[PDB]
């Protein structure tokens, strides 16, 4: 084999972070790099699935650019007890945790403008490799923050061949057609900025968007029904017109990332 | 306990349907869907795909299943599909086949159902 990943034994687990649906994260150690673990939750896993995993993971691991934030390595399964994935530490935890968990200062909106640019450029890059990595969702809870406040799009959250493939866990960032089409049948560039609007709703809200609705509900009422964000009073021209092209019901009239990035590039402190 | 109650104890059983009825209603109507009898409403397996997504707090995206099956084999497909996400979130596979609830079998759509309200009768 080309690579043989990293050794499970040499992992140090210090403090259970998280849980869900997907698997467990916890905060390690590893060859004296703070570290976090992502030990998957798979059922009926294979031979299949793990020859899978071992051919997904090099795509993650991405070094070239601030704003994307790489697989640090990956431990295969045998003989590792779980496929298991391996990032370095992110002090503030994803966007989300910075936004809607914060117990300290609120943060600025010059930062926040920062992490609009941050993420745009992030996306801008992905958006320029063929194929494009499958199954990338971008959404507030699939950003990082690093320590000196960069965003930087995680590529640990994305979701592998044989994950949960009819399950959708984070639609309020989907696009409507997203929600009804096979991603063979969309343009996933155009699906992309749609999430990107969103995260430009929360941003300037503060709040998680359709928090009063379950995962299901906003699925249906998007896809269905016409449910979308409510664009907030009192914002500038550019931004409230960036987030309604960048949020076009019409996937063909929504700008590429690297059309937008020169737009919040003038938006910044300097 | 299932088979005993479902064939020897009538007055039980209609404690059990209503108890369903009212367990997916509070579930479905989020979605403005209404049950009205447990005998057919389940066998085309929607109702079921959208209750788990309702229960286990996901989206199911429109093109993994039928969401107006035009025959038998899509209905069978949309339940296979339906057992398969209550094996994700933890439940043993379903003693039914599929197909025993789109035939609209009684005891087999009320064990099911049953096994659903057990597991998830606290979700908000």
């Amino acid at each position: 084999n080309k690579h043989s990943g990293i050794d499970f034994k040499q992992l140090n687990f210090l403090t259970k972070l998280n849980e869900n649906h997907s698997g467990e994260w916890w905060k390690g150690r590893w060859q004296g790099n703070d570290i976090v673990v992502k030990v998957l939750k798979v059922r009926d896993w294979s031979t299949r699935k793990s020859r899978d995993f071992n051919e997904e993971c090099p795509r993650l691991r991405i070094f070239s650019h601030p704003n994307v934030l790489p697989v640090l390595g990956a431990c295969q399964s045998p003989p590792a007890p779980h496929p298991t994935l391996i990032t370095h530490w992110m002090p503030y935890g994803s966007l989300y945790n910075v936004l809607h968990e914060g117990t300290n200062f609120v943060v600025d909106q010059s930062q926040a403008v920062k992490f609009a640019l941050d993420m745009a450029r992030g996306m801008a890059f992905l958006h320029t490799l063929e194929p494009l990595i499958p199954r990338h969702a971008l959404n507030s809870r699939s950003v990082m923050i690093d320590e000196d406040m960069t965003a930087r799009i995680s590529m640990a959250d994305v979701k592998f061949s044989f994950q949960s493939p009819g399950r959708m866990y984070a639609p309020a960032w989907v696009a409507p057609e997203a929600l009804q089409k096979k991603p063979e049948d969309t343009n996933r560039r155009s699906a992309d900025m749609w999430s990107f609007a969103v995260l430009l709703w929360e941003l300037v809200t503060r709040e998680v968007p359709f928090a009063d609705l379950s995962n299901m509900e906003i699925g249906m009422k998007v896809a269905l029904e016409g449910l979308r964000p409510t664009i907030p009073p009192g914002i500038s021209p550019h931004v409230s017109k960036l987030m309604k092209i960048c949020m076009n019901e019409d996937p063909a009239k929504r700008p590429k990332f690297d059309m937008i990035v020169p737009i919040l590039e003038k938006m910044q402190d300097k | 306990a299932f088979d005993t109650l479902f064939d020897h104890a009538p007055d039980k059983l209609n404690v059990v349907k209503k108890t369903l009825i009212t367990f997916v209603n509070k579930h479905l109507n989020k979605l403005n869907l209404e049950v009205t009898e447990l005998e057919t409403q389940f066998a085309d397996g929607v109702y079921l795909v959208l209750l788990m997504g309702l229960l286990e707090g996901y989206f199911v995206p429109l093109h993994s299943f039928f969401l107006t099956p035009d025959s038998f084999e899509q209905k069978v497909l949309n339940v296979s599909f339906a057992f398969e996400l209550m094996q994700d979130g933890g439940l043993e596979k379903p003693k039914p086949r599929p197909e025993d609830i789109v035939n609209c079998d009684l005891k087999s759509t009320l064990r099911v159902l049953y096994n659903l309200f057990t597991k998830y009768r606290n979700v908000e």
